């Protein structure tokens, strides 16, 4: 196939940009990479998946989330993420219980 | 300094001549052998004494109707014997073992022609090819299987002819007619994990086929040392050398002057410029210089025949004192200048089918 | 002239320095080069090197050329017979490039640009030596003429002192950071919103101040309330705070830190009253004294609206027959042309409704999901409620441009098992990326090609023809290089932007074309994006070479595509 759903360079092209921007703290900023990789991983394009992306994504890197003490950045992602709309009230709860 | 033109040869080809390289992989008391290669003649000859230089073993090409751009030695550990790649206008990879009469390793897979051979400092296996399709793809000659190819989507949006190992092949150093200066490091862990497992692959173990790295990243670019098309640049050790279409002669290290090389970031943009020599009447590019085996004696030569020789002494651009040396007969086109291993011997090449020997009054 | 010599001086301590700087670091590289180049030619010691040998003569090969190499000099010509090289085929000439698959968006002259200010600090030092010949000396030389009276305007260009620098200026740490700041609310989500891109709902779109201003409002009573005593010390467990809860419908020692406090701010806007799902989401604070602390919030900040709306609209009078002669009425005005496609774009109505000044409108688009009209935008693309599949002519998806949504045609399984590959649906394997296996081999007519591994039917999914946004001027201008080149890595996608295939691409960008080929090529319209889908027009078996039509003049179509390698039969 030679073809996936993200090709490598892209990864390392688009994390490059990841730290071109100034006024977002690293600790922001690696928020910004981990989230947007994973979307890529697996290309999802509907409200239905983000729903249950979050979920599948809070398992896969939960203790990842706690080496790199972002776990309190992430909550306010997951907060904008309610105001986008795309979110609901209980996946918030989830969150916090995979995460602890 | 000290040199004057002691032997003088002329290919009957007539054709215009191109690369020409000495054995520097020899020993005390090997033969004094250099090559050169033209259209599609492939040829070497030895130094000898009063001037003598005595003719070796020539080949043609008379299959491929193309013109051949580079060549460089090569050394099989196994074997002990000495090889030697070229390539060309279509960019096909000739490997030839005096030895064994012929070449048996053929490789293809770039695109136009190939306009840079040369191989890794340390291991003879590696050799990293530049060709018109912007494309710096490594080949592992002793496993014949591609190795990480570095450039690519970011790498130049033009073509790429220069490139240089340095001295312990830690970086590679290129830059072609897109004037942009971009490096990358071999140190990086990643690929040696690749060359590891490049050396001991086998195709017929699993049917996994090898899977070479694509590299979009140098650890350094810029842009701001020529506004006219850089043709030739060299690892000055700590420091990188260029040559250019504009006559001028300029080595730079990236950023200030107290910033390494191995330090620096792929995002860094400054430049510390600090070569002054520079050169006339060679305003045309496609040229290329030569250095001597031991870092100390740097000669030039001209479109008119001139030479234009320094040294790596004290002697530094805050002056540039020159010694232009400048044989009447030889003034039609200097293609290729090669040093021998030594400060004694050198090997100049006009266009005009014609070689020309000038030797160090030492 | 000492004034001048000066100044000329006072540049030149800078100058020898760096010249002095050249010298010691030439020495360093030297040893460097010594070190080096000494443990190099050790190995070159070990390695023993064969002597050359010389050519010997062939019987079999007697008939090979021989060459007379001339001897410039007095030394007698020498002539050695030639061998041929090695046959080896050809690779048709491309160029490096990478793949992908979704879009993506996108000398030498002088030295130093300006006069140095380093100068100016040099002319402050003329400044700090400091009656009136002095301010004249200083106003002698310089551009700006330091005398006494000018000295004024000079202290004032010194009153920079430090540019601020490219960082952020308010003090917005990480909310993880210690040194995290009393940041308000929305200052916090600022950088995720500047950042954020719905679009693909992801930050920093790279294929995409083109973002929604989120200043929307929404219901927020959808929340159970549910109360109860399950927190020791909460909004329960205490009659007249919980009695007090319902007014707004003193804590302990524990005190708050400024980061605490700033997503305090940040919940607050969130549920406006689910004090218990704080104590859940930050364990360091239990509800009592965060409860009383958004009493104290509460009695501080202004409190949230909390409005909800049900629109004037409760049902019916929205026939989607309507919507097809809203289609009609903007069909009949402008789309008759059917020749000036503009690309989506995402129209902003805070307060006016969808009026003719909607620049979907004017742009003759449908309006989308994404656009700031309201969920009653009487331009929004239906559906695709087709009972089947959404492939066919009947739905009006197929028939329009839209492909078909994920949200949208629920009966054709869109939205249904995504990540599942099979689907009844035709038209929504762009939207899951699903394409065919090409294959690359030297195309028989004209260089590289791309191959197909198995049979594939007609009106279906091939691989997506993706590639590089770009607008027509650079086109042309990169274009005038292909052209110079004879490449056409360049596809019309609409109307307002063009699509580069020869840098960045992928697989089928190889593909010749044919006058009538098994291929064709039609631009589709999907989630917002414009992209260009390619289908095989008749039934195809194994193996078979794909070709689709480029769409060029026929002056252009010998000028580029002249071969098309068949005749007729008769
Ligand atoms: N049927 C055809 N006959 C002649 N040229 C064609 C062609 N189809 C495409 N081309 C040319 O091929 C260019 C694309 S690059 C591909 C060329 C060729 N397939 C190769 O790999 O070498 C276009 O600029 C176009 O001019």
């Amino acid at each position: 196939s030679e073809d996936e759903k993200d090709p490598e360079w892209l990864r390392e092209k688009t994390i490059t940009q990841i730290e071109e921007f100034s006024d977002v703290n690293e600790g922001e900023k690696e928020v910004m990479k981990l989230w947007n990789l994973h979307v890529m991983k697996h290309g999802f394009i509907a409200d239905n998946q983000m729903n249950h992306a979050c979920m599948l994504f809070v398992e896969n890197y939960g203790q990842k989330i706690i080496k790199k003490n972002l776990c309190r950045n992430f909550m306010l992602h997951l907060v904008s993420m309610h105001d986008f709309n795309l979110i609901s009230i209980m996946s918030i709860d989830k969150a916090v219980t995979k995460l602890r | 300094y000290s040199f004057k033109c002691v032997n003088s040869l002329k290919e009957d080809h007539n054709q215009p001549l191109f690369g020409v390289q000495f054995n520097w992989h020899s020993k005390e008391g090997d033969p004094l052998v250099f090559a050169t290669v033209g259209s599609n003649r492939v040829t070497l000859y030895e130094c000898h004494s009063q001037g003598e230089i005595r003719l070796l073993q020539s080949y043609v090409d008379a299959d491929a109707d193309e013109n051949f751009y580079t060549c460089a030695w090569t050394y099989d550990s196994n074997t002990s014997h000495p090889l030697l790649a070229v390539a060309g206008s279509r960019g096909i990879i000739r490997i030839i073992n005096p030895i064994t009469m012929q070449c048996i390793k053929h490789y293809v897979g770039h695109g136009n022609a190939i306009n840079e051979l040369k191989f890794h400092p340390r291991d003879p296996n590696l050799l990293l090819s530049v060709s018109k399709d912007h494309a710096l793809r490594l080949w592992n000659i002793q496993t014949d299987t591609l190795v990480a190819i570095f450039g690519g989507v970011e790498g130049h949006r033009d073509e790429v002819l220069s490139a240089d190992y340095d001295l312990l092949g830690e970086k590679i150093m290129s830059c072609g007619m897109d004037h942009s200066l971009k490096l990358w490091r071999i140190n990086s862990k990643r690929m040696m994990n690749a060359i590891k497992e490049s050396y001991d692959y086998n195709p017929n173990k699993t049917n996994r086929p090898f899977i070479s790295q694509k590299i979009h990243f140098p650890d350094f670019s810029t842009r701001d040392i020529h506004r006219n098309y850089v043709d030739c640049v060299r690892w000055l050790g700590d420091l990188i050398l260029s040559k250019s279409c504009e006559n001028a002669i300029v080595c730079w290290k990236p950023g200030k002057m107290e910033d390494d090389i191995d330090k620096i970031k792929p995002s860094e943009s400054n430049v510390t410029i600090l070569g002054r020599f520079d050169y006339s009447q060679c305003d045309i590019w496609y040229m290329r210089f030569s250095m001597d085996f031991w870092q100390k004696m740097l000669a030039l030569g001209n479109q008119v025949g001139k030479l234009y020789v320094w040294d790596l002494e004290v002697e530094d651009p805050h002056k540039a004192k020159c010694t232009t040396l400048t044989h009447h007969k030889c003034g039609a086109a200097i293609r290729q200048t090669s040093f021998s291993r030594d400060s004694s011997i050198l090997i100049a090449v006009c266009d005009d089918a014609s070689i020309w020997r000038w030797d160090r009054l030492r | 002239k000492r004034v001048k010599s000066e100044y000329m001086r006072l540049r030149q301590l800078k100058r020898f320095r760096r010249a002095d700087e050249v010298k010691s670091m030439f020495s360093s590289n030297r040893q460097k080069i010594l070190e080096r180049t000494e443990i190099l030619n050790q190995e070159w010691k070990q390695r023993r090197i064969q002597p050359v040998h010389i050519l010997t003569s062939v019987s079999s090969l007697r008939g090979t050329r021989e060459c007379s190499v001339t001897s410039d000099l007095d030394f007698p010509t020498q002539v050695i017979p030639l061998k041929t090289l090695n046959a080896v085929a050809s690779v048709p000439i491309m160029y490096s490039w990478s793949p992908l698959q979704q879009n993506f968006m996108v000398h030498g002259d002088r030295e130093c640009g300006f006069i140095n200010d380093e100068i100016f600090v040099e002319l402050v030092n003329a400044l700090g030596q400091y009656s009136d010949k002095i301010f004249e000396a200083i106003s002698s030389m310089f551009p700006d003429k330091g005398t006494a009276e000018e000295l004024k305007e000079k202290y004032k260009e010194l009153t920079e002192q430090q540019l601020p620098g490219a960082l952020p200026p308010e003090c917005t740490p990480n909310i993880d950071g210690p040194n995290a700041k009393s940041v308000q609310r929305e200052q916090s989500l600022h950088s995720f919103h500047t950042l954020f891109c719905r679009r693909c709902f992801k930050y920093d779109c790279f294929l995409h101040f083109h973002a929604t201003p989120n200043t929307y409002k929404r219901k927020n009573t959808e929340t159970a309330l549910d109360n109860k005593p399950c927190g020791p010390q909460c909004y329960q467990h205490l009659e007249g705070a919980k009695e007090f809860a319902a007014a707004l419908t003193p804590p302990e020692n524990v005190e708050w830190s400024g980061a605490e406090a700033s997503m305090f701010r940040v919940l607050i806007g969130t549920y406006y009253d689910n004090f218990c799902a704080i104590a859940r989401l930050i364990g360091t604070k239990t509800c009592r004294q965060v409860y009383e602390f958004r009493v104290k919030e509460s009695s501080i900040i202004a409190p949230a609206p909390a409005e909800d709306v049900d629109t004037p609209p409760r049902k019916k009078k929205r026939k989607h027959r309507l919507w097809a002669a809203h289609c009609r009425k903007i069909q009949l005005k402008k789309d008759g042309s059917s020749n000036h496609v503009y690309n989506y774009q995402p129209c902003d109505h805070p307060r006016q409704p969808c009026d003719s000044s909607c620049p979907c409108v004017i742009a003759q688009n449908f309006c989308e999901k994404f656009c700031q009209c309201s969920s009653e935008c009487q331009n929004r693309f239906p559906g695709c409620r087709c009972k089947a599949q959404c492939n066919t002519k009947q739905c009006p998806c197929y028939l329009a441009v839209r492909e078909c949504d994920p949200d949208l045609c629920l009966t054709c399984g869109a939205a249904d098992h995504w990540d599942s590959k099979n689907v009844s649906c035709k038209n929504c394997s762009i939207q899951r990326g699903s394409k065919k296996h090409l294959l690359l081999a030297p195309s028989d007519v004209a260089g590289w090609g791309i191959f197909i591994k198995d049979p594939v039917q007609k009106n279906e999914f091939i691989s997506e023809y993706c590639g590089e946004i770009i607008s027509q001027d650079e086109a042309d201008r990169r274009g005038k290089v292909y052209d110079k080149y004879m490449c056409s890595f360049l596809f019309n996608l609409n109307n307002d932007f063009v699509v580069d295939a020869t840098r960045k691409g992928n697989k089928i960008r190889f593909a010749n074309h044919s006058v009538n080929p098994n291929c064709y090529a039609k631009v589709m319209m999907v989630n917002g994006d414009h992209r260009i889908g390619i289908f095989a027009k008749r039934a195809i078996q194994t193996g078979e070479e794909l070709f689709f039509d480029y769409r060029y003049s026929q002056a252009d179509a010998l000028k580029y595509v002249g071969i098309e390698r068949e005749m007729e039969i008769p």
